[PDB]
């Protein structure tokens, strides 16, 4: 009913490795250079091709970004075990379980902001003064949406693009009735 | 003598009290030294306005005394006042060197001004233009 | 380059200025030190580099830098650099410099 | 060095204010050593008056 | 958060910078305790007032605040948000309005009094310049 | 306290060949050589923070790069070098650098 699929700007997913790793073994292994020791306890990787994004906890326990596509972000799982395997520490692949996916898309119509966030005022909840976008929290499922002026719409808080896509068409017709001209 | 509170005695005593410094130097031995941070308070020249009287999400009016006669105002007009490192350090031994501005007229408040006096508006008026501010010569 | 030619030159004097009273205090003769000197300058005209007055993991005739920096940061591919205070061995031409730029983008 | 002297100029304006209107002679702190009669109303029955 | 939602709700508009001045609360946290405060009031349950401060603060008669609620809510109604809290279109409302008389107010004057950009006046100047042909009464 | 990437040069090579040319002969203490060296950093430190003043800018793309400790793993494939005249055209550099404020 929509007529158009929301993109996704990222997608967030955890994959532990049961395996405890050591950071400054692999700073010392490694082929790199932008960190800081005393910035935080997790080391952080993007490697090329697919501009993945791992932050790799003292235990193995890990929760991969960067990413726009689940198999992505599990081959890319795959070349880290690989690489800490290639160091010569265990690292065996485990659960690929997203807790966030990202997303944002666009309408293309004027819209009225007022009437959304005093209509919707169980959820809608807008400002204009220091953000130019709504924030809208549906419960069911528990998604939250932001409404731009220019219909940029960013999506993020479901775990599956199913999901996110179920709000897109949940939202599409109180964004289509609450437009603007 | 409301002329003369406005004009002279206003001045005064606001100068025979102008200065307050709290002028750091260490209040303690170390802080190595450390120098002597003049924090000064003076005030200079007042000013003194017609009398002027905002309202809420209003503009500030030039009053007149028929309409704070009507609407229960205070006819008042307001004071604002100028106010005034550049240092010199002591250790211990030798001493009795060990002695600020970024603004210029402040606020300070309002005044209930009494009405044919110098700053009021009814002293300047010619008999027709009293008439016409509806008020009795 | 007559910046390059004279700064290897200062370079040159010295070290030959340092090292006179390190072989006195060792007690060895400048005829061993001009020795090392004449290897000095047969090395510099072997390498003859500028004109001169005499996968994943981690895998001469490449190009070689050492330098100091400012500041470095990237625009999510592109990495800038500020440089300072720095030396350049370039296709077997060396330059130096006391500011310099790495405009590079990685992909 | 600003923000106090708004609520200053509150309190110098509102003490003034206060002694015309009410004729005690004194702050707001319940007319200590001060006189009564000081701030009477204008009399305007009558011109000689 | 509690002032600024009372004055609001007493229908008294007062900026943000002039909060922020008053108590720097580094525009943060007060924003969050202002959406907290919204959905507190929100379960227990006025740009065009901006205007008459600023003219206020720059001492112009009453005909010119008239001129600027009729622009103000002439181009609130068509188009261009254009400015990312349009309070800046609308003090350019003023801008143009003053530009339609002839008083010397010029923006270079007008930025710190109003402690507003002079770059996003001429911006204001332009995207109106290209649209002049409904904002004028008589 | 100051780093000793002053071997990576040409003139650090020379440096260090001859120096290992006396270690060979057997003249040269260990201590002192450092010591040496370590004056070498020194001097070759001040000279090239004063002795030198034009300025030259390489332009490229890089290959290399990633996330670890200061020592800076950047290879630039295909680059250009210009000084001030002279314009140099550039099939692969490596870039190595460390940190340049005084850590302590």
């Amino acid at each position: 009913t929509s007529g158009i699929v929301p993109t996704l700007q990222n997608i967030v997913a955890t994959v532990t490795l049961g395996c405890r790793l050591d950071l400054k073994t692999v700073a010392l292994h490694a082929r790199n250079a932008e960190y800081n020791p005393k910035r935080f306890a997790a080391v952080i990787m993007r490697i090329r091709e697919p501009k993945t994004t791992a932050l790799i906890f003292a235990s193995g326990k890990m929760v991969v970004t960067g990413a726009k596509s689940e198999d992505d972000s599990k081959l890319a799982s795959r070349k880290y075990a690989r690489i800490i395997q290639k160091i010569g520490f265990a690292a065996k692949f485990t659960d690929f379980k997203i807790q966030n996916i990202v997303g944002s898309c666009d309408v293309k119509f004027p819209i009225r902001l007022e009437g959304l966030a005093f209509s919707h005022g169980t959820f809608s909840s807008y400002e204009p003064e220091l953000f130019p976008g709504l924030i809208y929290r549906m419960v069911k499922p528990k998604i939250v949406l932001l409404i731009f002026v220019s219909g940029k719409i960013v999506l993020t808080g479901a775990k599956q693009r199913e999901e996110i896509y179920q709000a897109f068409e949940a939202i599409y017709p109180v964004l289509s009735e609450f437009r603007k001209m | 003598s409301f002329n003369q509170f406005v004009d002279y005695t206003l001045q005064d005593i606001i100068c025979e009290d102008s200065t307050l410094i709290l002028e750091q130097l260490a209040q303690h031995t170390t802080e190595s030294d450390n120098i002597s941070r003049k924090y000064e308070i003076s005030f200079g020249k007042i000013y003194v306005t017609k009398p002027m009287v905002n309202e809420s999400d209003g503009v500030t009016h030039a009053l007149y005394p028929q309409e704070a006669r009507l609407r229960n105002l205070t006819y008042s007009s307001g004071l604002f006042v100028d106010v005034k490192t550049y240092e010199a350090i002591d250790v211990p031994g030798r001493e009795l060197k060990y002695e600020d501005s970024e603004s210029g007229k402040v606020f300070i408040g309002r005044l209930p001004i009494m009405l044919r006096s110098k700053n009021c508006y009814l002293s300047e008026a010619t008999e027709s233009d009293l008439y016409k501010l509806k008020e009795c010569p | 380059n007559a910046e390059a030619s004279r700064v290897y030159e200062i370079i040159v004097e010295s070290v030959v200025n340092e090292v006179r009273e390190d072989f006195e205090n060792a007690g060895i003769d400048e005829q061993t030190l001009q020795d090392l000197k004449n290897i000095w300058q047969k090395k510099l005209t072997e390498t003859k580099v500028t004109t001169f007055s005499w996968d994943y993991l981690i895998s001469p005739d490449e190009n070689l830098m050492l330098c100091l920096y400012d500041k470095v940061t990237r625009t999510k591919a592109r990495w800038k650099c500020s440089l300072k205070d720095g030396v350049v061995t370039i296709n077997r031409n060396d330059y130096t410099f006391q500011k310099a730029q790495v405009e590079a983008e990685w992909v | 060095f600003n923000m106090k002297l708004a609520i200053n100029a509150k309190t110098i304006t509102s003490g003034l204010k206060y002694a015309l209107a009410t004729g005690n002679w004194g702050e707001q702190k319940k007319a200590m050593s001060s006189r009564a009669g000081v701030s009477q109303v204008l009399n305007r029955y009558t011109y000689s008056s | 958060a509690s002032i600024l939602i009372g004055c609001r709700r007493a229908e008294v508009a007062r900026t943000f910078k002039e909060i922020q001045s008053l108590i720097h609360v580094k525009t943060k946290e007060f924003g969050k305790t202002l959406n907290i405060m919204k959905n507190i009031l929100r379960g227990k349950s006025q740009n065009l007032t901006y205007i008459p401060r600023f003219c206020s603060h720059l001492g112009l008669p009453m005909q010119v605040t008239t001129s600027a609620e009729y622009t103000a809510k002439k181009c609130k109604e068509i188009k261009e948000i254009a400015g990312k809290s349009p309070i800046t279109i609308a003090v350019v409302s003023i801008y143009l309005n003053i530009l339609l008389f002839q008083i010397p107010i010029t923006a270079a004057k007008v930025g710190q009094t109003l402690q507003v950009t002079e770059g996003t006046i001429k911006s204001g100047y332009k995207i109106l310049y290209e649209h002049r042909d409904k904002l004028v009464d008589p | 306290g100051y780093y000793e990437l002053y071997r990576r040069s040409t003139i650090g090579n020379s440096l260090v060949d001859a120096l290992d040319t006396l270690i060979s002969d057997g003249r040269i203490e260990a201590s002192l050589a450092m010591r040496v060296l370590e004056t070498f950093d020194k001097v070759v430190a001040e000279t090239l923070k004063d002795n030198t003043q034009s300025k030259l800018t390489v332009k490229g793309n890089l290959d290399t790069y990633g996330f670890c400790d200061d020592v800076w793993t950047f290879i630039v494939k295909n680059c250009q070098v210009t000084v001030e005249q002279s314009v140099i055209s550039v099939d692969k550099l490596r870039i190595v650098a460390c940190n340049s404020k005084k850590s302590e």
